[PDB]
């Protein structure tokens, strides 16, 4: 949900960290999920105007528009690419970090007789619910999961660190939760895939040296 | 000597009532064979009268 | 390694590796077994009640 | 590092049921000896493999 | 809660048996017990009654030696039996054998309680 | 000690048989003289004019 | 290639088994989820089928109640059986 | 060392950390034993006692 | 504290290796200074060599004998290490009575 | 030693139930099982299938560097056709439903049980309808019913539990990866069970399962003893076990140190030699005396990534119950019931009884080694009528062999032509080289 | 290290939620899934 | 054993082995399967 409609994005493969699944080839299984993209100052305000206070609006302000650490110690290793650190990056564009985790929350299980007829019912309450004796409540205080967000832009900024408001919610579990990600691996009992372009690759490569002579024997 | 060590142990620390302990069994990576033993134990008992 | 009463007869013992039936003696935890349906009555022709 | 251990023992301890003068003891991860109840020897071997 | 009760498995099976507790005595709880149904309308129980189809089994009542060797109860009270008779069936509250054993043995305790009872009721009047 | 080495992260590793990890000092450096020269090619000494 | 789909339907043959035998055994397992106190079994259930628990016969299987999960080429017929019967009832 | 000296603690925990730890990064927990704190104490003791 | 394998006392009582101080974590880091290294995520064997009989797994019965004994051996391999990416950020304190 | 499980059920105490655990996990990794392969023989022939070719399963070794001099190139050819196989399953129809094998067939036991449900039909509608309002209108919802006949309200009910979740699992799909594992090992099981309340169906990893103590059978639901062992999130744990997992249990999931992440851990039984060779982290053996290399054969560490490990062991132990022979009152009928071994027997009555012994399902599972729970017997006994004893757990499956035989997959008959396609294809690539 | 969830409610503040963004930062260099492979593997493929 | 793909050495020659490596043993080409399942494939649609 951004800009109070729903929206779908896809997720590119190389910018999510999904962690402690399970050997399981879905993405909703993930107990921890980092999504770490380059936004636009743009896209940063479009989606967190409501949140930003306006010390985080200098910040994206008075960002050089092309980081420095406390004891003023530059960091070194923000000037060498490979063959994220970089909390702006050269463009223009703000990391942007977003930790999905599940947390753990402590809930009561509650065994309530109805009034009228001798049923007992059962109710799950967090953990602030004081419990109704004289009537007979009996109540066991279990532990669940519960999806948690934050969000980092930079390296100063950091908005809605709270727990995530849609809980993907089923009706018997209080414990069944996920994220907005949802995806799938292409793979074959438990293992790593095995895509269209790895079982092509050795013949993609094969193709380049025997096209590399047949065009250095049209050259002599 | 294990540790690379080359000039030796000093003999000072060779001496009787040297206590030693097990530490661990390192094996060679390719083509090893078995090394190292399991221990066990036993308690007593006490008694008394009138 | 001494005694903590007076009749602590027993000290604590303890061997490695390969363990017999004779280091399962040794620390006493074995026993022969008392066939209990077993039971004989030696064979005479009793006259006392002659 | 890499490490190995080995424990051998005899064949006929496969059912070898401990008749417990003393109590049978297992030594703990901490350095205590804990009284056990369990009477088959190969429980107590296979703790102290591990 | 665990009376009575098989929470396992993110679903909640039971037996059939209604362990009452933590309410209160008929005196010390201020509603005079936990009153689990409107049916007469106040049916009342207090901290160590159990139920088994509507039967309420008495927790302030003790077991005759008669009444004991007979019906072969192993409680010292009526409901301290009855949660001695569920015992197997409280792990297992959808096996057929477990039920028909459940069932067979909860109308002993309830005819065991009527005679002792009637014998109560019989002694004082005499 | 178990307890110890409970507290550190782990890392799984693609075998081989050796890590390394590559450290980095600062890019701004203060460079030592050798000595001055003057215009006429020859040194500064100390015991010299400005 | 009908004659080279004969030379792999003993793949296809064991498969359908297990298929059948794998909602055998869901289905049995749904029938003891809805006696666990679950008020999702009310929105996927009828007000008659929500009723058959309280009969003291729902811990066996359908199987000794004379109820099979069938896909076989019988079923498929019957079910088409069904309905050109019903657009033929449907004029006139 | 030999002889423990705070006066060289806080001037080595200070050295490594100077202008290179934020104000808030500086606390330094040490792990030691139960006669290592004994040690500190009596030395924190000559410090304030100063 | 440990006196089963710290085995020099100190004169002052008690063990010399309680005597040493260590600052294990220094500042923020970004990452696991000290953390657990091990190969392709914990690999370790559970070998069996064993003759008529396995008194370990309880079986009797053996189609492919390792020897003609009655008999079991267990063996069990491990390869592991530890990791320390910046020592700079540990501090040590040594009594010199260990000796180095 | 596995406890005896002939047992009454008091002494079938809370370390009883724990010791049936610490057996599955120490003991048992046998892989001994007379009608299914080994686990590195299955594991070999997935591995062709993600191309990844082992050199020790095409010749005697004499490397484990990444680099073709002296390794050799894969040459995927077997998968295109097993996704022919895979994809025409796919595009069979799917109408799995529930009918009555003999609908004309309607009895009074039957005719008395829809009586039944018709009857407790009505006692709702005159408690939910306020005098009247709405008396007539539920009285007309069930006026069709008094057509409707028994074996059609269980069927309306047994089609409407499988309608709606073929739909939402997209069962088609848990089907059509089981069917790629049919070709591969020869092994397709699926894993039924009320997990968060809701039945769920899941595909078994035949690397994964133990099946014990089965008699030459190619059905999965003969066997007596699975060991199911995964790497199971924390969060799959607390989705499941939510409800039995002690707050101190819950700190051994929270004391956990960090994340790590097909090496699980390998064991060999039957060794012939103490001469192993690994640095690399795959165990390396005597060339013709033994496997000769070691791919994972087992699931030993307790966490893998973060990920926690998940035994859950299944067994069928021994339940004694009684069978008491009782008269009709009305009538001169011999009937017999079946009642457990707690339930005393009403003499002067005539109810002649005899005590015989029973299988039970039982279940338990631990979460790494500290955690132990749900040790009891399985709620879901797949009961059958005049059977007290037939029962299985949720593992349901078959192994496609012929005639009691370990089976030749799909794979196992194309893997000797893909490894000479490899060894041809080599001195094509050296001859295109010179 | 990534602080305790098993807290209540309560001292869940704003330190701790700002230490379990700290903690994920820098830990996008890394691969921390079984099922899946590594990103200088997918940057060939694309 | 034909059908599962084992070759019996001592069923096609006199043999004068146990090590399973074709410069000794013979490779089996499994021929036989594909003309029984026709039939039995033919059985499954009568
Ligand atoms: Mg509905």
């Amino acid at each position: 949900i951004v800009g109070g409609e729903p929206v779908i994005e896809r997720v590119n493969p190389l910018k999510i960290r999904i962690f402690k699944s399970g050997y399981s080839n879905k993405v909703e299984d993930a107990d921890m999920i980092i999504l770490e993209d380059y936004w636009s100052p743009g896209r940063v305000i479009d989606t967190y105007y409501d949140v930003l206070s306006p010390k985080d609006i200098k910040y994206i302000e008075t960002m050089p528009d092309y980081a420095v650490d406390q004891m003023d110690n530059i960091d070194e290793r923000y000037g060498f690419v490979n063959q994220s650190l970089l909390p702006y990056d050269l463009a223009g564009n703000l990391r942007v970090l977003r930790l999905y985790w599940k947390s753990k929350r402590k809930i009561l299980k509650v065994k309530s007789y109805d009034p009228e007829t001798g049923e007992e019912e059962w109710n799950f309450y967090p953990e602030n619910y004081v419990v109704n004796k004289e009537a007979g409540e009996e109540v066991q205080s279990f532990w669940v999961n519960e999806a948690w967000e934050g969000t980092m832009i930079g390296n100063e900024i950091f908005v809605n660190m709270r727990p995530r408001l849609i809980q993907y919610n089923r009706l018997n579990n209080p414990s069944r939760c996920h994220f907005g990600i949802v995806g799938s691996i292409y793979n074959l009992n438990d293992s790593r895939p095995f895509s269209l372009v790895d079982m092509m690759k050795p013949y993609n490569y094969l193709y380049d040296a025997i096209h590399d002579r047949l065009n250095k024997a049209i050259a002599s | 000597l294990m540790g690379g060590n080359t000039q030796g142990v000093p003999a000072e620390r060779l001496q009787q009532g040297e206590r030693f302990s097990i530490e661990f069994a390192p094996v060679e990576k390719e083509l090893s064979r078995k090394v190292g033993d399991v221990r066990f134990t036993s308690p007593v008992s006490m008694r008394n009268e009138w | 390694a001494g005694k903590l009463g007076k009749f602590q007869m027993l000290g604590f013992q303890h061997w490695k590796g390969l363990t017999s039936d004779n280091h399962l003696g040794a620390i006493f935890q074995q026993a022969p077994q008392k066939a209990t349906n077993l039971m004989v009555q030696l064979l005479a022709f009793y006259r006392g009640k002659s | 590092t890499t490490i190995r251990i080995q424990h051998k023992v005899a064949g006929n301890k496969l059912n070898k049921k401990l008749a417990m003068g003393i109590p049978m003891v297992r030594n703990l991860e901490s350095g205590k000896q804990v009284k056990d109840t369990a009477n088959m020897w190969m429980h107590y071997v296979d703790w102290e493999v591990e | 809660a665990f009376g009575g009760w098989l929470n396992t498995q993110g679903g909640d099976f039971t037996n059939g048996v209604t362990f009452i507790n933590e309410g209160g005595s008929h005196e010390e709880n201020p509603y005079q017990g936990i009153q689990i149904g409107v049916d007469g309308a106040p049916n009342l129980v207090e901290q160590g009654e159990v139920v088994y189809d509507d039967y309420v089994f008495s927790d302030r009542m003790e077991i005759p030696d008669d009444i004991r060797k007979e019906y072969k109860l192993r409680g010292k009270t009526f409901a301290k039996a009855a949660k001695s008779a569920q015992r197997e069936s409280e792990e297992r509250p959808n096996d057929p054998l477990s039920t028909k054993g459940l069932q067979a043995a909860m109308e002993r305790i309830a005819t065991a309680q009527e005679e002792a009872r009637q014998r109560k009721e019989a002694h004082r009047e005499g | 000690l178990d307890t110890f080495l409970n507290s550190f992260p782990t890392r799984e590793f693609e075998d081989d048989n050796e890590y390394y990890w590559d450290v980095i000092g600062s890019s701004r450096r203060n460079i030592p003289l050798v000595e001055a020269r003057d215009e006429n090619g020859v040194v500064v000494a100390a015991n010299a004019a400005n | 290639t009908l004659q080279s789909s004969h030379i792999t339907e003993w793949l296809f043959t064991i498969h359908d088994d297990v298929k059948k035998r794998a909602l055998e055994c869901f289905l049995e397992t749904a029938k003891v989820a809805l006696k666990g106190r679950n008020k999702k079994f009310q929105y996927i259930l009828s007000d008659t089928s929500t009723r058959v628990m309280e009969i003291d016969g729902d811990e066996f299987a359908e199987a000794d109640y004379g109820l099979v999960v069938d896909n076989s080429n019988g079923t498929q017929e019957l079910q088409q059986k069904l309905d050109t019967l019903a657009q033929a009832a449907l004029q006139t | 060392y030999n002889t423990f000296s705070l006066k060289l603690l806080e001037d080595a925990l200070y050295e490594l950390s100077a202008s290179k730890l934020a104000m808030d990064d500086r606390l330094f927990v040490i792990k030691t034993g139960e006669r290592g704190a004994i040690q500190f104490h009596k030395e924190v003791l000559k410090t304030v006692s100063g | 504290d440990d006196p089963v394998r710290n085995k020099i006392l100190h004169p002052m009582g008690g063990v010399a290796f309680s005597y040493r101080y260590d600052i294990w974590y220094i500042g923020t880091m970004d990452q696991p200074n000290i953390f657990k290294c091990k190969i392709k995520g914990d690999n370790e064997y559970r070998g069996y060599q064993w003759g008529i009989r396995n008194p370990f797994t309880g079986q009797k019965g053996n189609p492919y004998m390792s020897f003609d004994e009655d008999s079991a051996v267990i063996h069990r391999m491990a390869t592991l290490g530890v990791c320390v990416l910046d020592p700079t950020r540990t501090m040590s304190l040594i009594p010199a009575i260990l000796q180095g | 030693n596995f406890p005896r499980q002939m047992l009454p059920f008091s002494k079938k105490t809370k370390q009883w139930r724990k010791d049936c655990l610490l057996w599955a996990n120490q003991k048992t990794f046998f892989n001994y099982s007379l009608v299914r392969k080994s686990v590195i023989h299955k594991k070999i022939n997935y591995d062709l299938l993600n191309g990844r070719l082992h050199m020790s399963d095409l010749e005697l070794v004499l490397i484990k560097a990444a680099y073709i001099p002296d390794r050799l190139q894969h040459y995927p050819i077997m998968n295109s056709k097993l996704n022919v196989l895979r994809g025409e399953e796919s595009k069979r129809v799917f109408d799995f439903k529930v009918v009555v094998t003999n609908p004309n067939a309607i009895s009074e036991i039957e005719d008395n049980k829809k009586n039944e449900l018709l009857q407790r039909l009505q006692e709702m509608i005159t408690d939910t309808s306020i005098s009247e309002d709405e008396y007539n209108i539920k009285l007309e919802k069930l006026n069709d019913y008094y057509t409707y006949e028994w074996q059609d309200i269980r069927e309306v009910r047994a089609n409407e539990l499988l309608n709606h979740y073929i739909k939402e699992y997209d069962i088609p799909l848990i089907f059509n990866n089981g069917f790629m594992d049919a070709m591969t090992c020869g092994e397709e099981i699926y894993q039924c069970d009320i997990v968060g309340g809701e039945p769920v169906i899941e595909r078994v990893n035949p690397l994964k399962i133990r099946i014990f103590k089965s008699g030459y059978s190619n059905k999965v639901e003969d066997a007596d003893m699975i060991i199911l062992e995964d790497y199971w999130s924390p969060g799959r744990v607390i989705d499941t076990y939510y409800d039995v997992l002690s707050p101190k249990d819950i700190k051994y999931i929270e004391t956990m140190p960090d994340y790590i992440g097909e090496r699980y851990g390998f064991v060999n039984q039957n060794m012939i030699g103490d001469e192993i060779t690994v640095r690399d982290g795959t165990y390396f053996f005597d060339p013709a005396n033994l496997f000769t290399e070691g791919i994972a054969n087992s699931l030993l560490p307790y966490d893998l990534a973060g990920n926690l490990r998940v035994l859950r062991l299944y067994w069928k132990s021994k339940r004694k119950i009684l069978k008491v022979k009782s008269y009709d009152p009305e009538t001169g009928e011999e009937e017999w019931n079946f009642y457990p071994e707690n339930y005393v027997v009403n003499k002067e009555a005539g109810e002649e009884v005899q005590s015989f012994w029973v299988n039970e399902a039982w279940e338990g599972t631990m979460i790494g080694n500290e955690i132990f729970v749900n040790m009891r017997p399985r709620l879901i006994q797949y009961n059958r009528l005049n059977n007290p004893s037939r029962c299985h757990f949720g593992i349901v499956g078959s192994i496609y062999n012929l005639n009691d035989s370990r089976p030749f997959s799909l794979v196992d008959m194309m893997k000797p032509y893909n490894y000479l396609y490899d060894a041809i294809h080599d001195r094509l690539n050296k001859a295109i080289a010179s």
